[PDB]
């Protein structure tokens, strides 16, 4: 039971692991999608601004 | 005071008078149409060269350069007083309800200043709407600013209709009801349900609705407005107004904006967005001589509360009801967001001290549970400790017990209406945080008004 | 009245004189073509043409007609196809009528109407039971591409056969191909007999875009306004805010939020609101409309979606991710609503299925947050197997209607318990060889539906369910 | 006077031919009486933002010159009373007698006219004054969404000045007017309106006056700090000024940059925050306190006009929803939360005690994922939590309920050196205010050593004291 | 954590032992913070060592768009007529490109990606360029680099 | 690829490597700061690279036309010796600073920007100068223009506008 134990908190350290490695290489990718799309509404909301005020100068 | 169509572009007319016979801005002037009928058109700009575009009341199909366009020296006028009541009324002040002329003693300008700083209190004291989310969480308070925001379908109209149910029809003073941009359809029903239960008498109502052209849409609102400080002013009464939708004034401006050549602001909106709205807004007010408790229902573009018309307007309101479609869609109704939601008046001074700390407790446990909601989703719910698990289940049955199946939902819920007052509303969420109703499934507490019939819900099941 | 182009392009043209000219006044070109004087300018015209413009130059005449944007209405384009100018494309020569009716014309009044209380029955239990649709209405279809859209107007279009009902399916920005393939499903379902066509085709010029669905809202508040009952598909408005975008960019007029005009609400409230159900006075008829748009991703909190979620009373929303695992039609009971209700059922209808919607709700978000752990108790295992089977019924093949009061006894059937015991697999072929029971042998239990709208004795209807029960063999 | 006549208005707008010599900034009077504001000097027109109702205005309406750039009426007439930004009277109480004006526009203290900030500002606020320490001739940003707190924070504060002999003055631009009645109301009652002067450019108002208001602020203290008298400005909010200037700038057609703003909409609040400081001994050491609001939406501090706020002002209070929701009040997050300023601005005792105040939080939100595993932990960890808990307890303060300083450094004190690790966290809030009614009532000479040392009293005199109190209070 | 103490300590060891000069530009300098940097450098003593040039957060944008310039104008005396190597301090070199967005907007530029201006490269590369070593000595330029909303692609 | 991640490394040992294999060599560089180009030149010199490479340059200081320009020059260079029957080789670094250039040009014109505000005609750009370098047929001569073009990305996007474009 005991070596049963040991084995139980050695493989979900493991896991665990693994989840907080996979969760920082998610956070990545999710920061790239985050940072586009914050750089795409400026841009495209300041285009927009300005094609409104070029019809009237 | 002649003058001559020189241009027409949608619904925007200029017009070119005579050196020094120049309307001022916010007149009425009408035009004669070729098909029979006038159109009547408010002056905006004065362009210069004796020119003044002028923002249409109607349709300007069919018109002609080279009209005759008369100044009728004043802005659009509108009848006041007791003989508004009962009847139905366009933007114009003349009655849409087919009962004949409205023998009003006078007749006041749509546009006109705010009320002085000297004139204005803070409303205190509550008003039981007998909605429990509401009372419990961001009470509304008697001669207050109260708006109910939200996206398209989430509940606005119905919730409206509600309070008017559950506050109006008991009322002992006077109501208006101003249609700003919405359906037709809606209007007519509330015509009727007026009627029949007849509130229809203590009520003036104004129809500008989403069908006409933008200028009818930007100045209803200030026709209503105009019969309610009469009630306000001059009878020294409590008067209810509802404004059913306050956006659809912003966006009607935002419409006329790139013809009347301001250059845009952020997101497509007029650069006086905030000015314009705190020019309607200020008058709509409880002063020393009257009390208005105004109702305002407010649209969220795109589902958006930074959206600038929503964002402005949060600053002219005493109380607030966060509609969300997430709660929406769960099923739970009125969708009414329990910790974006607010009030001037929820604090122990005015509620008393039991029902503050309740509020709190539920809020406490919904956001604790909000937090929650990532962790359970990956990590699920077996790993959370025994404190949390039972916090999650608590805010569960909490915020189901927040939904209400209402009187004129009765036709959408298949349910009858319930009125929950405050005293009951406290105590049924008291007891769930204090844990007296642990071993109730969880959709005992769903569309039930009292605690009591939630327990009685739960032997059915 | 005459007057000359001054310059062309894009199909926009400035003209000079027509000094007379109206507002919104329909124009003829030297070679026949039609055009609209839009922008009335201090000294020449703004004209949209509505038609080929190869043939127009600098130079070419124009003449007023004296006549407000019109088109020809009436029986007369039953069964036809049309342009949103109302001329023959279907190549079966002239459309033979007198009448004819404006392209922009005022909606009833607060006073004109009354509160929509008559089913129009699409033949779909999902919407039919949650969603339901009444005559007068304004009902959104909205999703993804190829969520199941046109296939729900079409299968409304077809369930309108012997109803007395005018369907009007207007093809704003569809391949041509498509909108052939469309009428000849209709043919074949014998219900092109009622139905009128429009279509402004994705190569014609942006103003056919943009008139189209107000072209087929005159040809069907024809029938209102004579006391008879229309339903008109705009599929879709999308493609025609697209088209009324390229419109207004090319008039130069100042682009607001996705470069749309500011008017672009106001384009699709104003043609929304014609679509009503008219008071006893003014005559009884009704025009039901069925706007549809495209979602990008699913968004339906976008620009152009919350305007026209925010003008009908209510939407159907569909979703991908529904669609692919098994849900036809791909009803996202959560999001999808009907704001007239249950005045729009038949008492039967709303009495099973009162709270079906919001029960279903529950069902979606319950069954979520159940498979994130826990060993569930009895009272919300229930709930999950009552939710699962009545998923089972609201599923349903295309082109495969139900009478009503077929559907009030399926939905009966699994809101009383009556198929807790039988396997979820089995569900759906329980309630086929229920309804073969039912009308082979019941039949006097379902003609009270038909004739008083009302439910049977539900003594005689538990004990008529039960007798079946006996006689079916379960698979597991 | 030369005259002027009107070729065009619209939205409070005019534009002017004529009025050749007129400077850039300069005051125009209308012919009804009518105020306006030279903005744009163009080619042939000058761009007039009208100050006031232009119905009455019209093509051909004359405008006459003034000669005068912007300026109100200024000293100590305006305390107790509300005025708009051109200082005239809104509470109804009659003229304010003053002899004494001031110019709206100003130049900043240079480089060599300041001292470094050393004198406290005391919020009354704990979680401020020892975490966020803001000092006299600080400029503060107080920033957040809406209903985080923000208002209350600053009326807390002001009330707090009471006897502190410091001038305060509250802005109100673009709120709802009855808010702003409520304001000085709850001042009234607090009996801190007598040193309050309150400024108001409500949301009806032309939006030049929106774009003013802070500025008039700014002179009204501007005024007691070159007199070598303490104030403090509190301007709520900046948001709806910078709004206001956007709306006339576009109106004048100057070109739009992000969110619509112009290019100068920075140089708008960098100009109006630097003219606070802290003078020199030489120019006779008076100081001007801000307090700047910003409203941020659905917490983007990174939006254009948030950013340009906090890179302006010596430090920031951030106020999230989340903590006011999990009952955290007021809702300041304190790890994102800044003041450059720092120790400088705090007496000694504070600056001790809160030195294991921070520590102590810090060590805390790094293992806050750790609380839900309640004595699986060892013991180390175990004791930083249940002290983390205790000392957010302390944090916690009630509405319009300020703290002398010398009460706030005994309280976290207990807490820091372990004090409260044996009473249950629900019971902490009442044995703080249970401790110091007792250290007023009975021990008032170890809090009076802190009042006039600024120094911790002896360590095993403060001890015995606090342990004392224990044995007469129950759980 | 040390930025004026390190920024003083280059200004001190530079000086000391390669007997180089300094210049600190405060491109959006706050003036508080302008006037305890300069009693700091004062009391350390590295004060004579070092030129201090302040373009500050009340100035218009012309002036902060322009002001590092003005100390690398200084540098480059240093450099190309003294043969030094010299230190330019830039404190923020955002706060630059911040100003050259501000003025941009002003002359009526259409904005770039972002809402930045369209000449956000050049104007860069136009101040960058002039910090580098030539064959009669160095600038070596130390500068504080703010980061819009944590995210160094901006 | 990324900043700093060895991108010019690559061309100039490549530069080197085509010692006596009679490759004529082209080091085009928009947008480098000018120490850079001069460490190349000097590094080409001592592995003794230099006598059969040009190197055209258009710094970071340079007004955006010759940034603009600079790719098209050094192909016109390398392209003389592809239509001679010879051999070339041409390195652009980087064309993500060209089109940077490109746009601010484009903007200052006034012309409509899109996807991160870059004109329509952005990808033309670059498919105009690389189709240029090509490997010509026998009756053509035989003689070949490679061409080796540089993306800095950002954070490895390489789903970005302007890296899509190029690959
Ligand atoms: N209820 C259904 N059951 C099975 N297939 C369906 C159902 N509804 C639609 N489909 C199929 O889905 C596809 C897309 O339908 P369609 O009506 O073209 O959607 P949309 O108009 O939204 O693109 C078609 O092949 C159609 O046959
Ligand atoms: N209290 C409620 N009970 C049942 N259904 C509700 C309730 N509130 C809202 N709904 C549902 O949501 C729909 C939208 O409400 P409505 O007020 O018409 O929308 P809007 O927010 O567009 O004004 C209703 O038709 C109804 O079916
Ligand atoms: N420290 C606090 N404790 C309890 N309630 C508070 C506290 N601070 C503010 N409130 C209450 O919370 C709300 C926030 O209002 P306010 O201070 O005006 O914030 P904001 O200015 O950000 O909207 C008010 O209703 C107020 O009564
Ligand atoms: N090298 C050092 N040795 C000892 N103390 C230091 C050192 N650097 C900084 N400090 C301490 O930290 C304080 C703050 O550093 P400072 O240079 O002001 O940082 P910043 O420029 O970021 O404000 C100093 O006043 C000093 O007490
Ligand atoms: N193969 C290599 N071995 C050792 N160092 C290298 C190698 N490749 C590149 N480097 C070093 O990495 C640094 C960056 O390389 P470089 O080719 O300039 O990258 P980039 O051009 O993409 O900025 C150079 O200073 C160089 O010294
Ligand atoms: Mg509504
Ligand atoms: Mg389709
Ligand atoms: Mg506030
Ligand atoms: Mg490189």
């Amino acid at each position: 039971l005991l070596d049963a134990k040991a084995s139980e908190f050695g493989a979900r350290m493991t896991a665990m692991g693994n989840a907080t490695d996979n969760a920082t290489e998610m956070l990545e990718t999710l920061t790239l999608q985050f940072n586009r799309a914050r750089q795409a509404a400026i841009t495209q909301e300041i285009a927009e601004i300005v094609a409104g005020a070029n019809a009237l100068r | 005071n002649k003058g001559r169509i020189i241009q027409v572009m949608g619904p925007v007319v200029d017009i070119q008078f005579e050196s020094g016979q120049l309307p001022d801005i916010y007149n009425a002037i009408t035009i004669e149409r070729p098909q029979g009928g006038t159109l009547t058109v408010e002056a905006a700009v004065h362009l210069g060269d004796n020119v003044v575009r002028c923002v249409a009341m109607a349709s300007t199909d069919g018109l002609v350069r080279g009209l005759e366009a008369v100044d009728t020296g004043a802005p659009i006028s509108v009848p006041v007083g007791k003989a508004t009541l009962g009847r139905v009324f366009n933007v114009l002040g003349e009655p849409i309800d087919e009962q004949g002329e409205v023998n009003a003693e006078e007749r006041h300008p749509i546009h006109r200043p705010a009320p002085e700083f000297e004139e204005l209190s803070t409303a205190d004291e509550i008003l039981e709407t007998g909605i429990k989310v509401i009372d419990l969480l961001a009470p509304y308070a008697k001669g207050g600013k109260i708006g109910l925001f939200g996206g398209a379908g989430v509940g606005k109209t119905v919730l409206i209709q509600e309070l008017i149910n559950n506050v109006a029809q008991e009322h002992g003073g006077l109501s208006v009801f101003a249609g700003v941009g919405e359906r037709t359809r809606e209007g007519n029903d509330l015509y009727h349900e007026m009627k029949d239960s007849g509130v229809i008498s203590k009520t003036s109502m104004v129809f500008g609705q989403m069908n006409e052209p933008p200028g009818a849409r930007l100045r209803v609102a200030l026709t209503g407005l105009t019969m309610a400080e009469y009630f306000r002013d001059r009878e020294g009464q409590d008067v209810l107004l509802f404004i059913d939708n306050i956006f659809r004034f912003t966006q009607a401006g935002s419409e006329v904006s790139a013809l009347l050549g301001r250059m845009p602001s952020a997101v497509g909106y007029q650069p006086t967005l905030a000015t314009e709205m705190g020019q309607l807004q200020e008058r709509i007010t409880s002063t020393k001589k009257g009390s208005i408790t105004s109702i305002q229902a407010i649209y969220v573009p795109a589902d958006d509360y930074t959206d600038p018309a929503p964002a402005t307007t949060f600053a002219h309101l005493d109380a607030t009801t966060n509609l969300e479609r997430k709660l929406a869609e769960m099923g739970i109704y009125p969708a009414v967001d329990p910790l974006a939601s607010t009030s001037r008046i929820l604090s122990p001074a005015v509620v008393g001290e039991e029902h503050y700390r309740v509020a709190r407790g539920v809020q406490q446990v919904l956001q604790r549970y909000n937090d929650l909601q990532d962790i359970i989703a990956i990590l699920g719910m077996d790993e959370l400790s025994d404190e949390d698990k039972l916090i999650v289940a608590r805010a569960r049955k909490i915020q189901r017990f927040l939904s209400q199946p209402f009187h004129v939902a009765e036709q959408f819920t298949g349910m009858p209406g319930k009125y929950v007052p405050v005293k009951e509303t406290v105590r049924g969420f008291k007891e769930i945080l204090e844990g007296k109703h642990d071993n109730l499934p969880e959709e005992a507490f769903y569309m039930v008004g009292t605690i009591d019939e939630a327990v009685e819900k739960a032997k059915k099941l | 009245e005459v007057g000359t182009v001054i310059q062309v392009g894009d199909g926009i043209a400035r003209v000079h004189g027509l000094e007379k000219v109206m507002a919104g006044e329909l124009l003829e070109f030297e070679n026949g073509v039609m055009g609209m004087a839009q922008n009335l300018e201090e000294d020449n015209v703004g004209v949209v043409i509505l038609g080929p413009y190869t043939e127009i130059r600098e130079g070419t005449q124009v003449k007023r007609t004296g006549r407000i944007m019109e088109v020809p209405v009436g029986e007369a384009l039953l069964g036809r196809v049309v342009n949103p100018l109302g001329q023959p494309l279907d190549g079966r020569g002239p459309i033979e009528t007198a009448e004819y009716r404006p392209i922009e014309s005022p909606a009833p009044g607060v006073m004109d109407r009354k509160s929509v209380h008559e089913p129009l029955q699409t033949g779909i239990k999902a919407i039919d039971s949650m969603i339901p649709i009444g005559r007068g209405q304004r009902e959104l279809i909205i999703g993804d591409r190829q969520t199941g859209k046109t296939t729900i107007a079409i299968d409304t279009i077809i369930n309108q056969k012997g109803q007395d009902v005018i369907c009007i399916y207007v093809a704003i920005g569809q391949k041509q191909s498509t909108v052939a393939g469309v009428v000849e499903t209709l043919r074949q379902h014998d219900a092109l007999d009622y139905t009128i066509v429009v279509t402004a085709s994705a190569s014609e010029p942006a103003p056919l875009l943009y008139l189209a669905p107000y072209a087929g809202c005159a040809m069907g508040e024809y029938f209102m306004y004579k006391g008879k009952h229309a339903l008109v598909v705009y599929d879709d408005l999308s493609k025609q805010a697209a088209a009324y975008r390229e419109l207004s960019l090319l008039l130069r007029r100042p682009p607001g939020r996705e470069a749309y005009p500011g008017d672009v609400f106001y384009l699709h409230s104003r043609l929304l609101e014609r679509a009503a159900k008219l008071s006893d006075e003014k005559g009884g008829g009704s025009l039901t409309a069925l706007p549809f748009i495209e979602t990008q991703a699913g968004d339906v909190s976008a620009y152009i979606p919350t305007n026209v979620i925010s003008i009908t009373d209510g939407q159907i929303f569909l979703e991908s991710d529904l669609f692919y695992s098994g849900v036809r039609p791909a009803v996202n009971v959560g999001i999808s609503v009907s704001r007239v209700g249950g005045a729009a059922q038949i008492k039967a209808m709303k009495k099973v299925a009162g709270t079906l919607r919001l029960d279903l709700a529950q069902y979606r978000e319950l069954q979520a947050f159940a498979q994130f752990g826990s060993d569930l108790d009895k009272a919300t295992q229930a709930k999950l197997n009552r939710g699962e089977r009545t998923v089972e019924i609201l599923k349903q093949d295309e082109h495969k209607p139900m009478p009503v009061e077929e559907q009030v006894i399926s939905i009966y059937a699994v809101t009383n318990g009556f198929m807790d015991d039988i396997p979820v697999e089995d569900v759906r072929r329980f309630e086929e060889e229920l309804l073969s029971f039912m009308r082979a042998n019941k039949d006097s239990l379902l003609d009270h539906i038909r004739q008083t709208g009302e439910l049977p004795d539900t003594k005689e209807l538990d004990a008529a369910i039960e007798e079946f029960k006996k006689g079916f063999t379960p698979s597991a």
